[PDB]
């Protein structure tokens, strides 16, 4: 997995999250 | 005591337990400020907010005298802020896990440790703005000093001394504890004339603590503060926990969080060393 | 009990119950409609429609005769509407009352219970175009009058009694309730110079069943109903009900829903006081 | 038991109660705020302070959505004062009592009674400067009207429909409160020539809750505050109390303390009439 791109403080809190680009990729041995 | 508080958890208690342990290893590297810094014990959640008092700065007869005098306290109130960070796995790859017996992996949470952290030690440092709590470089009263060039001459020495002085005159004495950027701790380790030893040996007893180095900082300057208690104080309400939020799709995410906030009753047990030019 | 029927609910029974009276008693102080139409019985979950018989347009012997009356039914089928809104609750809250075990925070509630009452009202007087239901005004047959200039002393009460014949001339004589604008409840209370007349003593002893003030009404405009159970009627499938619609965040948020009809028997009961032409 | 908890103290487990009567009883008469406000419930001894949310400036469906709604807090720290008064007892005639088995006398405490809740009522009405807490006449974003000239009949009315109209533009409709400076209530009460009108019959009609004196303003002024849980509420962390502060001399002295805050949630709420610009 590639993300290929800080914590938040806060008093009553958040509603939402946050995620990256996964970009997945195969490789063999 | 796990998969009570979580019942809908995938995740069993022996997979939770080592998610905690890895959670907690990479903060105990990263955190710095705590080293002589006490700590208040845990409040509980019964507490949103704390009280502080701020001194900014006899009697010798026969027996008798019926009075009582007392001095000001300058009382003052503050709120608990709360930080937070977040990660998220998978269920296809755990499925393939459990299937070929192979222990899990969870390098995420690295990450959201070293952030919460690296975001502590800066609160600790320089405040927040928008609870007005002061940082150990913003205090009033905070007795400033300047400093000169340190490549040559080993003027380093001789600035330490008269640091120190001011300290003494205003009466404080006992153990201090100096931190000071990188740039400027690389440049002790050169040799002191005449004496041919290193110049960090001759710090280190009058310092009798810990000298370190914090990425915090970013120009050349440094600290330099009495440790005792009853000076300053650090308060705790949750320490560094770790939850399931609400499945959402098939992917199940998580949540890291902690409250922390510091108070400092004297002022002028600190001094800054200040650069010329910054 | 609502616990068991909602597990993962930080709310308790006792708290349910507290929950529940403050919403009632907040619909209570706003439901107007209510007071001059009686009730259906509460119908259940079975049924999702009713069927409403549109009416419109004795012997004295020493032994009885055979014969029977009927008319003519047009019965037609409606279908019962849902009415909701919602709220939300924080936490780290609601853990520092139950460990200082003081009372639990419902002030919210109100807020949504004013407004789902004020959504039914407007119902109720103008109707809904979606399931294409009838209203007290738009109604058909419904007998209009015209008034004008209410300023000056004396006009109104001429208005009302021409409104009251022409109720009479229709066999209908019975209770009559009035619901008035809030620019004409002024009007109507008002201090008349070298006259020095109330002008409402008058009016209320006709009208024997109350005056009313409705905010719904925008515009100059009033009506006269006769009250009876054969002329119109409503009917409530559920009441006021609270659920708890699950666990996002860390907060918890709720739900509050009714439902409701109307049926008009009668179309030629209801009398209309139109705008002023001009 | 108040003996128990109180050694050394001549007055008896009976004369406590008969006490407490009376200073209830005394402030029973003259507290005045109380009839048009709520209370929250006594909190206890174990918080100083309070947070209060700062809010400023439904949907008809066969099947719910899943959206929801939120507002801006805005939250803020309160904490709680405290007021006092205190009186003396003397002695010489309580033996006298004892011995006669007469019941004693408690006359004096009515005077401190009184006096602490005038001091309640002027905090209440125009707030503290020393904890920067807000009043009702200087809240912001008040809506202020202006008024003159209520010696001619029918004056008042106008401006009072006038101002119920700025109420209600807002989206503000329901049971309205008036209070009136002791000036004022005299001019409304009054006896016009040529007309003989009351003035005050019809103006009763609309307000529906009631129409007040109170002593604290001082100038021509007057507000209109809708009543409602959500607008406004008074918390409370104890109630009048009563203390025994020790023994001087030969006679005993008590005091009488309470602590009460207030909090405003929804400023538009609140209307005031401005003086008059002369």
């Amino acid at each position: 997995d590639i993300f290929m791109e800080g914590a938040k403080m806060d008093f009553q809190g958040s509603f939402d999250t946050e995620v990256e680009s996964s970009r997945r990729v195969n490789y063999t041995i | 005591n796990k998969s009570q508080l979580y019942p809908d958890s995938p995740l069993t208690d022996q997979d939770f337990n080592q998610l905690d342990q890895t959670v907690i290893e990479a903060a105990r590297r990263q955190l710095v400020g705590r080293r002589f810094i006490e700590l208040y014990g845990p409040l509980g959640r019964g507490m949103q907010s704390v009280f502080n008092d701020i001194f900014m700065e006899a009697k010798m007869d026969f027996q008798g005298s019926f009075d009582t005098e007392v001095e000001s306290s300058r009382r003052v109130n503050y709120t608990i802020p709360m930080l937070y960070k977040d990660f998220v796995l998978y269920w296809r790859d755990l499925e393939q896990s459990k299937a070929l017996d192979i222990p899990i992996d969870f390098s995420v949470a690295a990450n959201a440790a070293r952030d919460v952290a690296f975001l502590e030690d800066q609160m600790i440092f320089h405040g927040s703005k928008e609870f007005d709590i002061p940082g150990l470089m913003n205090v009033k009263g905070r007795l400033t000093h300047l400093i000169g060039n340190w490549y040559e001459s080993g003027n380093a020495f001789q600035d330490i001394v008269e640091a120190r002085n001011k300290l003494l005159e205003m009466n404080h004495n006992g153990p201090y504890a100096l931190v000071l950027s990188p740039e400027l701790y690389s440049l002790l380790h050169r040799v002191h004339k005449d004496t041919n030893v290193l110049e960090i040996e001759h710090v280190r007893e009058l310092i009798t603590a810990g000298v370190f180095q914090s990425p915090v900082l970013k120009g050349k300057s440094g600290v330099i503060v009495n440790t005792g208690r009853n000076n300053l104080d650090l308060a705790i309400s949750e320490d560094f926990e770790t939850a399931y939020l609400g499945e959402e799709g098939m992917n199940h995410p998580f949540r890291v969080y902690e409250t922390v906030v510091l108070r400092i009753k004297r002022p002028a047990a600190i001094c800054t060393l200040i650069d010329p030019e910054e």
